[PDB]
């Protein structure tokens, strides 16, 4: 880590960065962060539920530069691209997370995981069914039929989408 | 504290389905008997509802000093004031009992809420 | 010190039958450390040094101040002696460390709590 | 315990609140205030006195909230009222004490209770003091000058216009106090 | 560190043949620590010594701050100084791991003084 | 350091006869000693009643700042309390909570020999040494 | 207390602090016994006895009579000895010298004096067994400054006798500071 | 003391500070024996050996002949080698090789020197390349000093031939 490499190659001011950095330091001292801390750091996130599953796909979402656990630069990467990117960076860095095996599409089989792991981390209030909920998003998300979703499909699908735009865009101060 | 800044990479994978902005951070600066302590605002407010974490500092804070100032010993403060940093209350393994159970009662944090580590010590000379 | 702020509720069942002076906070330099304590806190044990006229002998017209060339860390306990009434022997320091600076600030040997004079006999 | 309220809802300024505030932390920490420690608090008050029957009546005196215990803000009202507030209001005040069951009415059983609470709380006895005048012959000089018609019953308008009367009573209650 | 000044006494045996120092200032929760750069340049790659303090520097107080403890704090900058860390007798053991961690300093980097009453409570 | 202020008193018994050694002056000042950032003040006097000890020698003066106008040690400001209280009463202590190897580490530095310590602490120098 | 010794005295208040703090480590008791006295001495010189001195410096005192020797008879005796006129000074040196106060100082208690000094430095400490005994030292202090030759010498026969001396007087006025 | 070393040494008194603290921390003592100057060079070189050459160092000192090397001498040593006139470097030089101190340096004790310090150093004492034997190094040395070649090398000798050399002057001097 140097900070003023990540204030060039990031979106944040040293300010920033520094504030990023203190959170950081303090929900693992470690400097390096595994899976277990990884999880018991979402165990607050929600009272009493359970981001075990969910702690694992954001883990691999990760481990982009493939050295075991992830340090605090890939942490404030993946938060400049979160809170500043453009559409299609926060778009793909999305598309990332669901695309649980790394090949660039996402199928029902693994869209159900992500929709059953983030369930889980909330309440394991709730009426809306879990398979019922990736049927929306494929009849809603996969233009031509074909039960496969790319990463094209997910981008343009989504501009598309005169909300899911705004859950995008609005909102960023760290 | 600095948990919300982890929640947006929870906020993302939602995206497919599925003081307002007014507080910055300061430190303040807790004199006590002489001993300028400092800490983060953000590392008091963790335990409200404790004299410091609480609002019940406002009465010793200091318009002209411009700090809040406790007429009270310096060195159990700092344990005081570290239990609001790591999560464990710890017990100095030479201070006497009573001379900071004293203590702990003014600050309005309870007896035992001592880690395993150290209530152990507690139990053995209380 | 702020029992006086008390009374009146005893003066008021008295009726039918039957300024002020503003306080500072005081400034300790000893050997550096500079201690900070409210006068009456001090006043609270009148006719021990610091209590009493003798601090006079240690007042600094410049630096403003009260100097002391003792030990700044013993000195936290007979300060936190003015402060909660107990007097704590800190069980590291030496025996003759302490009682030479307790003869010092005109402390007697024991005026210590129960809690610490049972400490004070077994290594003294 | 807001500091900003009590500087408004009260006749003290931000300053003095904290003074009484860290008067009141250090007479209990505990922050609440029972029998006990209202009994102990008076323990000073008086050197070889006994404050123990009073501190029962002072306490009942408060509990105006009536939530078992007597909180930091009662304690400043209380004080704001006896310190600073109007002579109806300063002199309503020691009516309550004064009237220990709560019904508006103080009768001759129970003025001794008070007069006995508080020469106990000095030295009717206490070796020095060897006091003499009774703790009957005050109460008699109280009703034969309080109680404007003789029914043996004072009640708070004969108790407050009673007083006014007094010019003495009076200039007592308003010399301006300073908590500072 | 000044080690480097005895080394013209050897270059000066070949003879025939063959930038500056200030105190930084660290603020920890109150206590200002000082000390000599070079100090903590002994060991880099722990968090003083290295490059990271830099995320704990404040532009305007000009001074590295710490919402550590400031007595364990003594300890780590002692262990810059003298080679040795040491384990005060008195504080809890997971008081000061804990600080340990943080700083970056090993477990038992400690002298054999005190890895016998590390030991003896732990 | 104030013993001079009592022999006038054998001075005064002198007139009238009278080897000896019964015999302006110079100032004194407060020093500022900084260790490590906490900043200890003595009587300079206090110092000079060990000379040929680090402070209370001329060595000291290789640890003089011109600007900041103080003495700075980059030692432990810790032990450094018994050494300046041993420069105050005569006793040099140990503090029984201190590494015997912290502490010697120190003294050796200051120019105080191991044990000049009192009765009270060469008891507990010896037993955990 | 401060400002009365300072009228009182012909000390400022900045020299009075510091014979305090001066006095108040010598003994933090505030109140000198003999046995503090003598102990205070043992400083004084290395290998010599200042013991019996001690006494005699101290029944010089106790001019309060109230058993012990307080602050404020320590610094009006320094504000005497340093400060005051010469006949002060005189005048409390041979208080000093009349051990049993009765304005009469003899061969006897002159004896004790010389003696008690003697040992408080240490006749043969490393100097030689004696270099003069305090016999034949008591003898010239007599016979150059009791007038008449009655054996007996008085205050004004101590007093006009110092006068005459040249050097017993500059001794006595160079300009000592307190500070 | 701090302002006769400003005067009688080629030192500010900055200088002779950072100096002084230097010499304090390696050792605390004030007074270096062969045993502190010894391990003192343990560092200078990761593993090898300059035992031997401490020896050499130190009683190239004990000018003072008071048994121990005090600060004043090892600063008045480094004011002449880092300073002083060529000559004065020289003549510490000469001194340091001249081991049993009578103005008169052998191959005899040439060869302790070069020894001592490929000890110190790590070298071999027999390389795979043979030009680098400390004997065919004395040699090179002799054969290029010792001016007549009555196999002694005297001060003038070595002074008037090393001045002959061109960068073993600017060796000395920069
Ligand atoms: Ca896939
Ligand atoms: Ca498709
Ligand atoms: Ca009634
Ligand atoms: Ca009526
Ligand atoms: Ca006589
Ligand atoms: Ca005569
Ligand atoms: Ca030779
Ligand atoms: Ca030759
Ligand atoms: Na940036
Ligand atoms: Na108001
Ligand atoms: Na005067
Ligand atoms: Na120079
Ligand atoms: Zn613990
Ligand atoms: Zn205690
Ligand atoms: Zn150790
Ligand atoms: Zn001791």
């Amino acid at each position: 880590e140097g900070l003023e490499q990540l204030e060039a190659q990031t979106n944040f001011t040293k300010r920033e960065l520094q504030v990023l950095y203190r959170g950081f330091k303090n929900e693992c001292p470690s400097g390096v962060v595994n899976e277990d801390t990884f999880k018991q750091i979402y165990a607050q996130f929600f009272p009493h539920g359970d981001a075990s599953t969910y702690a694992h796909y954001l883990f691999n979402a990760f481990d982009t530069t493939q050295t075991g656990s992830v340090k605090f630069e890939d942490f404030v990467t993946a938060l400049s691209i979160l809170l500043r990117g453009t559409v299609h960076e926060k778009l793909r860095w999305t598309f990332n997370l669901y695309d649980i095996n790394k090949d660039g599409y996402i199928n029902k089989e693994e869209m159900m995981d992500i929709v059953k792991a983030i369930y889980d981390m909330m309440g394991a209030l709730a009426e809306d069914t879990p398979r019922q909920h990736v049927d929306v998003f494929f009849q809603k998300m996969d233009k031509n039929k074909d039960g496969i979703v790319t990463l094209d499909e997910f981008l343009e699908s989504c501009q598309e989408d005169d909300n899911i735009m705004r859950s995008l865009q609005l909102f960023q101060n760290v | 504290a600095g948990v919300a800044a982890w929640l947006p990479f929870a906020r993302a994978a939602a995206i497919g389905w599925m003081d307002k902005n007014k507080r910055q951070d300061e430190l303040i600066v807790l004199n006590v008997s002489g001993r300028r302590f400092q800490t983060w605002r953000t590392t008091l407010e963790r335990y409200p509802d404790t004299l410091l974490g609480s609002t019940e500092k406002e009465f010793f804070f200091n318009e002209d000093t411009k700090e809040y100032f406790f007429d009270r010993d310096p060195e159990v403060f700092r344990c005081v004031l570290n239990f609001y940093r790591t999560g464990k209350l710890h017990y100095p393994r030479y201070e006497c009992i009573s001379a900071y159970d004293d203590e702990l009662a003014f600050y309005g944090i309870l007896p035992e809420i001592i880690g395993d580590c150290c209530y152990e010590e507690y139990k053995d000379r209380k």
